[PDB]
């Protein structure tokens, strides 16, 4: 069942990343699309993960 | 102390000839080394994607 | 980013031996990158007496090249005792 | 209007061009061992488009990477000479940018700018591998922010 | 992760797929819905000029069985 | 005898692509005498019809011949079907 838990994985990816619109756009500009935890957020508007 | 590095004469046992015979005939280490690059195929890229993470210091 | 069971099995068939129990890509185990202060220690010479240069200096103490003749029966000597021809290896013999 | 289909031609090409740039096999001296390094897959140069071409003739950025001397600076200008257009030069490290350790010596021309036209100039000693990735990228904006077809329109 | 690797050989299948369904279905097309007639000797060559001229209609992918008989 | 067997030895160790080839190649000259359908192979070549079978007038005294191609007498090939 490792098939599918990778493939469940993939769609906690597209959620984790507030919905479609979200996964596009880090997809698109950030190449990437793993999620992570926010461990802060400067004044100039960079999230870090 | 030194070692010795490559002088290794082969054995000429019928079983040996045949195993050197089969491995010229039939591409052996040429398939063994495919099988290793597909092995590291299927591993994780050392890769880092640029500015969005950075390496370490 | 690891790696499903069953390719797991296939990159190590395909090599013949067990990638994941050494990996080239670092984890966890590495070293945590804030450690404690150290504290280093001092030198032989950090010694609050009888620490005298005349008698630690290493500058000073070196002489002219002596000299054994200027252009102004003996046995045959060698600048050396010929070397000993090196043993083979233990741990490891003809490759 | 004129201009809108020359900008979105405008982005059409240099897109082309930035995200398809290829450095030359240009190495020189200690500088170029660690651009290695950011071919290497640590860094993965070829990931953000660009390859790594021989034969000016197909190549785009010459990575200057190490000391440029005397005896040699004939055959950079003769190689930049038969890169086609566009050409850029980017200087890599302090030895290319000025003279670097050895600016004061006898055989060294201070400055890889002295023979070429140098784009921009990436320092360290020697950089590291990752320091002129943001130098390779960097040019790939000022690739992006150029006019041409803007000046051709309005020429 | 390799699956990177499937999105561009995907394409790819598709890319060679579109000649060998192409020319299927452009023979299946042209050809009457029967598939398109292999002529390697000069007797399917004759064979097709016959059914061109009984067709009437100067074309060989239109086959009238015992009906155009008595 | 030992020479030989040890020049095959030292050939199969030096060199075992043309022992291969000379070996394979050898075999194709002298089996083809000695299978027992390469007679057989003739006849499936001669079985099979190019040309028509062009008709013969009939004048009486040819019973091999048939009169109709369904006839029980003439040329049959039920050998090859079961083939
Ligand atoms: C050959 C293809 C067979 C069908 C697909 C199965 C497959 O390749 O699974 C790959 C899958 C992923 O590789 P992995 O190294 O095992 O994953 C390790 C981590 O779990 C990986 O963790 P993760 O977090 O990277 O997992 C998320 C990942 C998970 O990605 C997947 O599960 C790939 C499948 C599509 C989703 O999805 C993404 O990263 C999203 C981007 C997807 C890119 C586009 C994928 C296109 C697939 C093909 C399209 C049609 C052609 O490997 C397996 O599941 C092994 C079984 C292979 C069966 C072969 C049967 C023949
Ligand atoms: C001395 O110093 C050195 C360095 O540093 C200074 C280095 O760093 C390094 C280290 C860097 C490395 C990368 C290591 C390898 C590098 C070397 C120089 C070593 C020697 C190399 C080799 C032996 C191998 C060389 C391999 C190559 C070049 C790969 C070739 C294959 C590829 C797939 C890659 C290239 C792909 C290309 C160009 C993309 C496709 C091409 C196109 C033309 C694009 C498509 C175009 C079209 C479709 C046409 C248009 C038509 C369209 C759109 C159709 C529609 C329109 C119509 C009108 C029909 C080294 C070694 C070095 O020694
Ligand atoms: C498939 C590609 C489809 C799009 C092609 C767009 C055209 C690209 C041509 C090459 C660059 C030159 C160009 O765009 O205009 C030529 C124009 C020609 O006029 P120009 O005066 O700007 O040329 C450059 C300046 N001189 C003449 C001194 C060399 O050049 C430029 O736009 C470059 C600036
Ligand atoms: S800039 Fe520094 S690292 Fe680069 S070639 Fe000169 S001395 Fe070597």
């Amino acid at each position: 069942m490792e098939l599918v838990q990778v493939l469940r994985r993939g769609l906690q990816q597209v959620s984790g990343h507030g919905g479609l619109r979200g996964y596009l756009r880090v997809l698109f500009r950030a190449n990437d699309v793993r999620v992570g935890t926010l461990v802060g957020e400067d004044k100039y508007g960079n999230k870090y993960y | 102390t030194y070692k010795f590095v490559n002088m290794r004469e082969p054995s000429m046992d019928m079983k040996s000839v045949t195993d050197r015979a089969a491995q010229t005939l039939l591409w052996t280490e040429l398939v063994r080394g495919l099988g290793m690059t597909l092995s590291y195929l299927f591993r994780e890229p050392a890769t880092i994607n640029y500015p969005f993470e950075k390496g370490p210091l | 980013a690891s790696a499903t069971r069953v390719i797991q099995l296939l990159r190590n068939w395909a090599s013949g031996r067990d990638l994941q129990a050494k990996l080239q890509l670092r984890y966890q185990e590495i070293s945590k990158r804030t450690q404690p202060p150290p504290k280093l220690p001092v030198g032989p010479s950090h010694k609050l007496s009888n620490n005298y240069y005349c008698t630690r200096d290493g500058r000073r103490e070196a002489m002219p090249p002596s000299i054994v003749m200027s252009s102004q029966e003996k046995k045959a000597v060698t600048p050396a005792p010929p070397i000993k021809r090196w043993e083979l290896s233990k741990d490891q013999p003809y490759l | 209007r004129g201009e809108y289909v020359v900008a979105k031609l405008d982005d059409l090409v240099n897109w082309a061009r930035r995200s398809s740039l290829w450095p030359m096999t240009f190495g020189l001296a200690c500088c170029a061992v660690e651009m290695m390094h950011m071919a290497a897959p640590r860094y993965d140069m070829d990931r953000f488009g660009v390859v790594f071409r021989a034969s000016p003739r197909q190549s785009d950025v010459m990575i200057v990477a190490g000391t440029l001397t005397n005896k040699m600076a004939p055959a950079l200008r003769k190689v930049y000479d038969q890169m086609p257009e566009p050409r850029y030069v980017v200087s890599m490290g302090s030895c290319a940018n000025g003279g670097g350790y050895y600016h004061y010596s006898y055989s060294v021309v201070r400055g890889c700018d002295r023979i070429v036209p140098v784009d921009i100039y990436v320092p360290g000693c020697p950089p590291t591998a990752e320091a002129l990735l943001y130098g390779i990228l960097q040019l790939q904006r000022k690739i992006k922010r150029e006019k041409r077809l803007r000046i051709w329109y309005r020429r | 992760m390799w699956f990177e690797i499937l999105p561009g050989i995907a394409v790819m299948a598709a890319c060679l797929f579109i000649p060998g369904m192409a020319t299927a279905h452009i023979h299946k097309f042209t050809n009457g819905g029967k598939e398109k007639r292999v002529a390697h000797f000069s007797y399917q060559w004759n064979l097709m000029e016959r059914d061109r001229c009984i067709s009437g209609v100067n074309r060989y992918h239109v086959t009238k069985g015992l009906e155009n008989i008595d | 005898a030992g020479r030989i067997a040890s020049f095959l030895k030292n050939a199969w160790a030096k060199e075992p692509v043309l022992v291969a080839s000379f070996a394979i190649g050898g075999l194709a000259i002298i089996l083809p005498s000695l299978s027992p359908y390469t007679n057989y192979a003739i006849r499936i070549n001669r079985a099979t019809p190019y040309n028509y079978p062009v008709p013969l007038r009939d004048d009486g005294n040819m019973p091999d011949v048939p009169s109709h191609p369904q006839d029980p007498q003439g040329p049959s090939l039920e050998w090859l079907k079961n083939l």
